[PDB]
């Protein structure tokens, strides 16, 4: 009954060039964060990269300007039914 | 066979008392999940209390004393998913609470099982 | 909840009877620590690590099987219980120094197993 | 299969109204000696004490000169089929 998936994804700082987001933690051991990010126009390759499940901020670089992109986090997380497993995405878009 | 099934018997009540108590209560606070805590806290009061009790009664049935003892505080307590929960906050570089949850079990364990001894080595005085 | 019961009824009785008889045979073999309460402590701890990798690698499995290998079988298989009587009977003993080893060999060792049993998946994988 | 009786009881030393003996623990974890004497001839009270299970000697005293007395010792120890219980005895006589 309790959510794994973070809430208030936002970018708090950018540049033309990269992000600075933000989220909140769910109630859950997140071992780590999983972010997502790329061009919401589906013609760019979609990267990943972690962040430690202590951290909630995430600085996304090697941007274009002025382009829309779409970033979602998920969690890699602990809970007893599951183990381990990854949740679903929260996701917000943003141009550069 | 007698045996067996006092193993069986009193380890299906115990592991049922663990699942049931640890997926209603684990995510309530997920750094010390309360359920696991609480069913090694039982097992050690339940342990320490028959390791008094069993004493003083030589003439007791063994099949009573296998399915409270392995049977039940064997099914009911649990060293792996205390295991994967330490393991699990030391890879999320919760260290502070991996240490805090060794103590918290083992510490809190051993002070359950001897009030379950005392308590019964008291009344008995 | 019917069928989640029955998984761990059945996991959790291979575990405990697991548990049980080795515990029988390689106790007494050696006091100060004995080798079958930590090869069951050690072996879940295995287990459930492997479990922790693969499951995470395999997220249809039927919650039935997973209940039965975690809850059930490392749950059933594994006991913080009669870990803390033999802390406590070696306490009452006087035997302080075995007291210390019995609960560091348990708590580093169950974790490391848990470990080997992630990264050997992890690697494998 | 592994007896919880100590073996090897003997006077080590004596007065003639004290006796100090020693036996070997037995291979299991003993809680506690229980040494037991009294005078072999009759209806003597037979009493006892207890000795911590780290210790293999005790010390017996206020015994009468020249008189026979039974010494028994016994262990109240641990093991994994019996929690906490009492072994059989092993009994020695001698005479102050
Ligand atoms: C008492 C001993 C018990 C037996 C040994 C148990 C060992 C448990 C932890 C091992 O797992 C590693 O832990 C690191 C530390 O949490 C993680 O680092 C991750 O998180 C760190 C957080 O600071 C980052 O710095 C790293 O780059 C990042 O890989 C890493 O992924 C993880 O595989
Ligand atoms: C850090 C977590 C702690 C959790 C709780 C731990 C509880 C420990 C219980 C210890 O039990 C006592 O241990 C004493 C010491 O072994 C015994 O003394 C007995 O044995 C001693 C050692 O040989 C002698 O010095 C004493 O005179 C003799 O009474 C005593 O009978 C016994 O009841
Ligand atoms: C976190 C808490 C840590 C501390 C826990 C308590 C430790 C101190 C206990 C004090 O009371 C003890 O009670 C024992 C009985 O329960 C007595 O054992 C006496 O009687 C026992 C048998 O009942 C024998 O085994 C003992 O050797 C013999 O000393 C012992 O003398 C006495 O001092
Ligand atoms: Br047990
Ligand atoms: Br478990
Ligand atoms: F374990
Ligand atoms: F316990
Ligand atoms: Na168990």
């Amino acid at each position: 009954s309790v959510s794994s998936v973070p809430t208030k994804l936002e970018v708090v700082a950018a540049t033309p060039t990269s992000l600075l987001i933000s989220w909140d933690a769910p109630a859950v051991t997140v071992v780590h964060y999983v972010i997502t990010y790329g061009e919401t126009g589906g013609n760019s390759p979609v990267q990943e990269f972690t962040v430690p499940g202590s951290k909630s901020t995430a600085t996304i670089s090697g941007l274009k300007p002025g382009v829309d992109y779409t970033i979602t986090v998920y969690t890699m997380y602990y809970s007893y039914s599951d183990l381990y497993s990854y949740s679903s995405p929260i996701s917000i878009n943003y141009r550069t | 066979i007698k045996s067996l099934f006092a193993v069986i018997i009193g380890g299906s009540v115990g592991c049922t008392l663990r699942w049931l108590l640890s997926t209603k209560f684990n995510s309530l606070f997920p750094n010390l999940p309360p359920g696991t805590l609480v069913v090694n806290l039982l097992a050690g009061l339940i342990i320490g209390t028959a390791l008094a009790y069993f004493l003083r009664q030589p003439h007791l049935d063994p099949f009573w004393k296998l399915m409270i003892t392995t049977g039940l505080c064997g099914g009911l307590s649990t060293f792996a998913t205390f295991s994967v929960e330490v393991f699990a906050l030391l890879q999320a570089g919760n260290y502070i609470w991996a240490l805090t949850s060794v103590l918290v079990h083992v510490i809190g364990s051993l002070i359950m099982t001897a009030l379950g001894f005392f308590i019964i080595t008291i009344l008995f005085a």
